[PDB]
């Protein structure tokens, strides 16, 4: 497998050409050469160089990058794109780090993109929600508008209202003889 | 405990050990917390028969 | 042609008030007045 | 205590402890850490030597045993692979896939 | 079967916006569960099963969503108080 | 609670009693809600704090 990567049975027939639980397992027992070498079969490899991976298969990265640094993940979410990426990137930081860590990174972070963000998410999730939880962690106490904290004061507590009647309704859908006398009829 | 941590903030943050100092709140309040959820589930059992009788 | 009806199996006097009025005069004995205390016998329900 | 919160969920969890108490292995989904136990953080080495405690691993670690403070044998759910510890080199490798 | 067929509608236009500010769709729901609720389990058993366990799905995730939330929102009570502090 | 209303749906409309014993039960568990969700708040602002 070594030589054929070099030279560059299904991956490594496509590999020749060109130049995953069974996969890996017959790929992996080098590996380092290989991955030094390849930079399809980079997905299945990422399936199975942080500072190279971040620069760089954008999906595949965020979903299943082995190495992920902490400052390029906060770049690529705190870029406006807004493909979905703000939850799978939240869902990616969630799952790689702690929350110190991503307090600290945003205590790094500049505060203009923060104000932009926090105006993004009240103009137009738990993990989304979460990261607030973080940002606003980070940012503390003193520096902070007002103006922007009440437009995040009435967003909250529109969402609040909602979040609180969906669980009443998500619960919700979780879910003698005759009198003294009766005034009956009969048939013929 | 509200109005402590709004006019003392500052210092707390300065303080090493927060969990160290307020083990015993913590414990208060996120007990508090896990009740929270079974209680709505138990809000919305009470005013949906409640609603039920009420129109029957 | 007839008929007989079983929602009345309790009944004391069957009559004819008037030309279409009937009348069924029943009982409710043990569940209204009487009121025995009677001896436990449970059920084994689960 | 050490106390992260991690979204995702996955019960493929097991730990190691090395025979002097300095370090522990934690073998996580896809994922091979060592955690310094004087303080629970990151096994930091100042001199750099690429001894580092985020191992990448191919599926699930289902086990990481230490026979000694040299030499580690990891099984994840799909192989099974063993390593030195004073060098971060491998040695031995094989299969659980067919079986 | 009217009224079930409206569930069916409403029930497909809540999944459809989750997080609709409006209150109409949500209070039409509650009072048809509060008033059918077994006949609407005795209509069918898998198509509007399958619906209720789609929506369910999403109300959970809300649900998980609202904890966090709330906390922000003692945040910002807070941040105002210290505003209001500062401010005096 | 939950099951004995389950069981006891509609003798709870029969029995007058029991509906203002609801009815307060619900006034005291919507006071604990408020309670519950003043707590969630506390948890915001200590881990704003920590």
């Amino acid at each position: 497998v070594i030589e054929k990567l070099s030279a560059l049975d299904i991956f490594f027939k496509e590999l020749k050409i060109k130049e995953y639980i069974s996969d890996p397992g017959f790929l992996n027992k080098d590996l380092i050469f290989g991955k030094f070498s390849g930079n399809t079969f980079l997905l299945t490899h990422p399936l199975f160089r942080n500072l190279l991976s971040l620069l760089r298969l954008f999906k595949q990265a965020i979903v299943t990058c082995p190495n992920l640094p902490l400052n390029e993940l906060l770049e690529e979410l705190f870029s406006i794109r807004n493909r979905e990426l703000l939850l799978d990137i939240s869902f990616r930081i969630l799952q790689d780090f702690t929350r110190d860590s991503i307090k600290q990174e945003m205590k790094k972070l500049s505060k203009l993109d923060v104000q932009n963000f926090i105006e993004f998410i009240t103009s137009g999730s738990t993990q989304l929600f979460q990261l607030l939880s973080l940002v606003l962690d980070s940012i503390g106490l003193f520096s902070l508008e007002g103006a922007l904290l009440e437009n995040l004061t009435l967003y909250i507590d529109k969402q609040v209202e909602i979040a609180e009647r969906n669980t009443e309704l998500w619960n919700l859908i979780d879910t003698r003889a005759l009198p003294t006398y009766t005034m009956e009829y009969l048939d013929i | 405990v509200k109005w402590c941590l709004i006019i003392h903030g500052g210092y707390l943050v300065s303080i090493p050990n927060l969990m160290s100092t307020l083990s015993s709140l913590h414990s208060t309040l996120k007990r508090r917390s896990d009740l929270l959820p079974r209680l709505l589930a138990l809000d919305a059992r009470l005013d949906c028969t409640i609603n039920k009788f009420k129109t029957l | 042609h007839f008929f007989f009806t079983d929602k009345y199996k309790p009944l004391l006097f069957v009559d004819l008030i008037s030309s279409n009025e009937l009348a069924i005069i029943e009982r409710n004995p043990l569940t209204f007045h009487s009121k025995q205390k009677a001896f436990i016998q449970p059920k084994l329900v689960f | 205590i050490s106390l992260p919160n991690f979204n995702h969920f996955s019960n493929s969890v097991s730990l190691a402890w090395s025979q002097d108490g300095s370090l522990i292995f934690h073998g996580f989904d896809d994922k091979l850490q060592i955690l310094d136990f004087d303080t629970f953080k990151k096994f930091e080495s100042l001199e750099n030597t690429k001894t580092v405690s985020e191992f990448t691993l191919d599926s699930e670690i289902q086990t990481v045993k230490l026979i000694n403070d040299t030499n580690l044998i990891v099984a994840t759910r799909t192989t099974l692979n063993a390593i030195n510890l004073l060098r971060g080199q491998v040695i031995n490798s094989f299969d659980l896939y067919p079986f | 079967d009217h009224l079930s067929k409206i569930f069916l509608t409403i029930s497909k236009s809540i999944t459809q916006n989750p997080w609709n500010e409006e209150n109409l769709l949500p209070l039409w729901l509650k009072w048809l569960l509060t008033l059918k609720s077994g006949e609407l389990n005795s209509i069918k058993d898998k198509h509007t099963k399958k619906n209720c366990k789609h929506l369910k799905s999403a109300l959970r995730s809300s649900e998980e969503i609202l904890p966090v939330l709330l906390g922000i929102q003692g945040r910002l009570e807070m941040l105002r108080r210290q505003a209001k502090l500062r401010e005096d | 609670v939950a099951v004995v209303l389950e069981l006891y749906g509609n003798t709870l409309e029969s029995s007058p009693v029991l509906q203002e014993l609801m009815i307060d039960l619900k006034t005291k568990v919507r006071h604990e809600i408020h309670k519950s969700k003043e707590a969630q708040r506390i948890e915001g602002m200590l881990q704003l704090l920590t």
